[PDB]
């Protein structure tokens, strides 16, 4: 780089940088795919595929309350 | 005009505009049909919009196939009790990435401001740029700091479309490299005359850049991030200004541009570090030192503004605060002169000011000067003329 | 004054003062041995404190009863390395909820600024909201938008009270709905008498609202955010303004209210985008275009400032740059005009000013043509009467 | 919407949004128990709950230093 | 000069640039190779780096055991599907901070803002603070609060050096404990004389601290933060001030130094929340009251401005809002005084000012009415004298 | 603490405090050892100890493209 001080108004100005500039946007469209989880039933009784299963679904039904841009009032 | 705060909230709010118009599209029921009629048989493809954009399409199915093979077959009557611990433990690492996917978009109301490895994972991000609509020098530059990629983007969802989540991605384009810039910094430069002062400081401070033969001045400096020599800079947050603007740097007293500078009637005491030195001001009630890391206080500095080369200090203090140089390596070069404070009657200043061109503190003194020997040549000449 | 610098602090520090304020008597082991008597055989009761206010109370029994019941007959000879990974894999399925609140409050020091998925879950985010003291109108919007009221809330530690992790979370409540609104935008407006120009810029841009017949004005556009029409507004950090200022909408020079504006004397070239178009100023020295995400090119605009429907073009170019339009259906009017600053004289244009009303820029250029229209009358009686 | 082009002063004005403005707080009060687990000590060597119990003890431990007001300097 | 923009970016940009310069210290081969030989032994040793600071150098060895004894003893044959189910459940324990930090990097660009528990455990930054080079009494209150310094530090990344992470973290040292500070808050303050009014407003707001006999004033309060009776600042970010600075807190009016004030023609109205009350300024078109929590309004306020104990209410209305005060003991004052505005003439006062000392504003209107007495005197004088 | 009214100016002034100031760096350097996990390989096909270990080595090929402030040419 390479730096002056201006003393006729007490500043100073450093050049030899480069630019990398933006310019545009792209997009990329994702599709995550999850499987039938919903005709997947349980009746033993408490273990650890159950309680796995009870949070997959949960999140696919919450998910379903959140928007980008739009009220979903109606 | 105060240039800096008519900028403070472009660059940030034409992002997310642009990221919206372009969602409200692929929201469509005709649009999706037709996204997920190109990933029938491969997992991406470059496909069209139908408003003229082209996106590109990726799909995600390491979980359906382990629920459609794997899963339902081991749960026939209902029964999950199994002695199996193999699948209890596989179906824990399968659903790790949706379930953290549900945790950002659920939390950030639908439009999270950064990309994390659960939304784009770091195979499928130099998948993206190898495929950005620019020429071969730019995307070489790209695929080598994909971390400075990610750091500027964001994620919007789109819904959930039976039983498959979709979102989308939105990643910048770096088109433009190699271009000269350049940077300016400033403290305060004033002056005394029996114990008067006359203040006077820049207000141009911030980042420039050429750009095919058009100057460009970033004034917020959140908008631009070294690393090394390269600058990354935003083209939505920056104001165009006259090619004559770097004649500020080569006389501010008698040039024909408007320089910008704010006065006053006090000091101001302060240390403004520069990326090759540091610029110290002292001034009536303060006083100041340099100093290294092994041996201590080197020298005591002077009443006035001075200019402390990264090659003579290591540390600097202002009457009890110590400043931590910076280490890189350039030049340095003094240009002489006499400051432009050294013009100014202490008396007699203007009041206080805030962003004035300097071309109009000169003509509020000189008008100011024009009625008092005007009036004057009235007294004079009604009684003895 | 100028009113975007009274404002700017007051929505965060009221928020928080509120907060503290109200678990400063949670704290006291007078009311917590209140609480945990509520809670001795169901999981929520309502709980009135000792200052008259009302809360409610929620318990977490899930890692409680692991321990209580299925660890400990396991751990009976203190010989920990049983043959069973089912009490190995099951237990740590049940400490992560309580791994990471430890993990929230001792990196943000006892205040986190939002609410996690693991201080208040989804299913217990509508049991308080069903439980909000306001009527049914506003109680089933907010049902339906949950992930927006989550968005402004925030958690305060209270302490560990034996072997009990005691916090508490503070929800907005959006007592008020379905009032109307607006916003404004603004851009410089130039004119030039040959050379010299006389620029002009407003300076009352944001959201405004009524409430049961009182205006409101919020300048920080930080604080309100729009989901379709519906706009999310915090009362605290409005300023109420005269009735009579939407008349700087219809007349702004010949009214009387005090309408702010802010001068200059050289151009400013920029666009500002609004709902649904933009706003380029193209001066002197820049070069503008229009154009589509098709069909390239459309055409080039001319010098002063005009307006651009978002049905004509999808993108605005400023000699380099690209502008994206947004895409909202709605309507466009223009109201004919001949622009304020055609009416000033570039020569005897007043200095730069930052934030004055309008009243007063047509003063200081009246009040110094008295003085020099006064002054030639003297002249002429001292010796020509 | 609807948007007015206002030419004499150079702006816009965009009518037709609809508010919804918060206007108090509410208080939940939480209560996340934890039961006995200073009570189990370990006298094999390493294994699997012999780290998850020693997670959990330090947590408890851990949690007890941080104050949302009042430094704890005494 | 405006202090509130002179500030305002140094605390943040003086912390970075002082810890790149030291991460290119270290980051060199011949210190790296320097460090690794003080930790084959031992698995923490201070080092002197070669620049003359010193260091403390602290090695992670819970990966690298395990892979090393247990896991690469039964992957013989390349054959990974053992059906041990013991060692695929420990090894997804052991490398889980491994693969925590690579995230932080890794989405961060190189450098976190926070320390979290995964870069600096809980019981690694006791041992930090018990090494920092300050007195004995300073060390004591900073290992009680430790979730007060890391809240102020922050990470960066040196490399991967064959197979394994090196990375560095900052913490403050704070040095100086114990020291006066106090807390300015301001409001408007109008008059009115048939029907015109002539306001005013303090600008020399936020955090003053005494640092063996030099003030210093810091101006933007996202600086400052208090717990309890203490202030944690930040040395950086002040501007020092002259000792007889608080003359202006005793009169106002007739002192030399320059206070500040911003004046207007215009009224506010508006609450200005303070530690221990709330000042309410009520104007000509606005409604308020106070009340409490229980009961509900207790009574009703006067035009102007008035100063609400918190030891009187609970909440205070203006026209539509409620605003909860803050529950802090405490003991207050009332000085008398007759209010600066009462003495200016709404008629004849001078426009719209920002930031100007109040010496000027007096300077100001009496500058005027020399001149008007100075024309009637010479006007008499030619045709009556 | 203690709070005074000016009336002459409308503006209050609390004094009580006491000041927590900062007044320079501490640094740490830290030494996360990984082993050889480079060497090993899996020729069996899906299992626990596989996915394991795809995931430690490819966060090691990860993390060697981040540079804190640098960058990468040629
Ligand atoms: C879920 O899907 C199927 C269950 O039907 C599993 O596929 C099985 O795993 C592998 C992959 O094909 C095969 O292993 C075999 O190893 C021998 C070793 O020499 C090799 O010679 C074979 O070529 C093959 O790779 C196995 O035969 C295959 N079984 C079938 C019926 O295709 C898959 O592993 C399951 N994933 C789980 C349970 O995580
Ligand atoms: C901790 O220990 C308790 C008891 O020691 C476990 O509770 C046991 O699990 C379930 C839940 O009540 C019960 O299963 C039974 O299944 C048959 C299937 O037909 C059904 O007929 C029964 O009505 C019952 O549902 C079991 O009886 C129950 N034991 C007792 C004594 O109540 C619990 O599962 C353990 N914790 C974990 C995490 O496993
Ligand atoms: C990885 O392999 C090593 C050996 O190659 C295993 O070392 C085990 O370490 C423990 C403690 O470090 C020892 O077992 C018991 O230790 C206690 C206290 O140290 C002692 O009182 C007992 O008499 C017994 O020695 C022992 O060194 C060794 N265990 C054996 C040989 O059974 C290590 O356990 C393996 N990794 C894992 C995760 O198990
Ligand atoms: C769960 O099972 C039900 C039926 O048991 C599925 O519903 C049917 O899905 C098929 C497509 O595979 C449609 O042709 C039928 O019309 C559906 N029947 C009804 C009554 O709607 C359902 O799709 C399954 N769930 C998932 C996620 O696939
Ligand atoms: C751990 O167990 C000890 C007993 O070995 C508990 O100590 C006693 O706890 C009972 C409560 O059931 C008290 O009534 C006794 O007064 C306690 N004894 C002493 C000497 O203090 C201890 O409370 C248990 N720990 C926890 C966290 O419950
Ligand atoms: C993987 O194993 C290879 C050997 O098959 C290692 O390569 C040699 O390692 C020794 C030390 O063990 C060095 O002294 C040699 O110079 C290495 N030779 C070459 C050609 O590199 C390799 O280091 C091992 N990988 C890791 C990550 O440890
Ligand atoms: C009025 C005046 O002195 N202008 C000069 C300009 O002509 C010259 O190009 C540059 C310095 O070399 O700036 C200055
Ligand atoms: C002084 C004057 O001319 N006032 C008028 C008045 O009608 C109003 O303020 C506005 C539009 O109603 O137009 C202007
Ligand atoms: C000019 C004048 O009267 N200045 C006074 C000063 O003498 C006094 O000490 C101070 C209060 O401490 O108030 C002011």
């Amino acid at each position: 780089l390479k730096e002056s001080y201006l003393e006729e108004s007490c500043s100073t100005i450093t050049e030899g940088y480069l630019s990398v500039l933006r310019t545009g946007w792209y997009t990329n469209v994702f599709t995550l795919e999850v499987g039938d989880v919903e005709n997947l039933t349980c009746s033993d009784g408490p273990s650890l595929i159950k309680t796995e299963l009870d949070l997959t679904k949960s999140a696919l039904r919450e998910l379903k309350t959140v928007s980008a841009d739009q009220l979903a009032r109606e | 005009f105060v240039l800096g705060a008519i900028a403070l909230g472009r660059a940030t709010a034409a992002a997310v505009t642009a990221g919206v118009a372009i969602a409200k599209t692929i929201r469509l029921e005709s649009e999706v049909t037709a996204i997920k009629n190109a990933l029938k048989t491969t997992n991406e493809a470059v496909s069209t919009l139908g408003n003229g954009v082209r996106v590109l399409a990726t799909a995600v199915r390491e979980l359906k196939d382990f629920v459609s093979k794997n899963l339902t077959r081991a749960i026939n009557k209902n029964k999950c009790d199994i002695d199996d611990l193999k699948m209890a433990v596989s179906f824990s690492q399968f659903n790790r990435r949706f379930l953290n996917v549900v945790r950002q978009f659920s939390e950030n109301a639908g439009i999270t401001p950064a990309i994390s490895l659960d939304l784009m994972t770091d195979a499928e991000l130099a998948r993206a740029i190898s495929n950005m609509p620019t020429s071969a020098g730019q995307i070489k530059l790209m695929l080598e700091n994909r971390a400075m990629v990610r750091r500027k983007g964001f994620g919007i969802l789109i819904g959930v479309y039976g039983s498959s989540v979709i979102y989308m991605v939105q990643l910048p384009i770096f088109g433009v490299i190699d271009t000269p810039c350049w940077i300016v910094k400033a403290a305060p430069s004033c002056s005394e005359k029996k114990g008067n002062y006359a203040c006077l400081l820049r207000e141009d401070q911030g980042w420039y850049c050429q750009n095919a033969g058009s100057t460009v001045y970033y004034p917020n400096e959140k908008d631009c991030e070294t690393r090394g020599d390269h600058v990354f800079c935003d083209t939505a947050a920056g104001i165009n200004v006259a090619e004559q603007s770097k004649e500020c740097n080569i006389n501010i007293s008698t040039t024909n541009y408007p320089c910008k500078v704010s006065t006053g009637r006090n000091p101001i005491s302060m240390v403004a570090l520069s990326p090759l030195g540091a610029l110290v001001a002292c001034y009536k009630g303060v006083s100041c030192s340099i100093g290294s890391n092994r041996v201590g206080i080197i020298k005591q500095l002077n009443k006035g503004c001075s200019y402390i080369t990264n090659q003579d200090a290591d540390t600097v203090t202002i009457d009890n605060t110590v400043y931590q140089l910076s280490k890189v390596e350039g030049e340095q070069h003094v240009i002489k002169g006499r400051p432009v404070s050294s013009s100014f009657d202490p008396i007699k200043f203007p009041p206080d000011q805030f962003n004035v061109a300097l071309d109009q503190v000169f003509e509020n003194i000189e008008n100011s000067q024009a009625w008092v020997r005007k009036f004057d040549e009235i007294l004079s000449s009604i009684e003895k003329g």
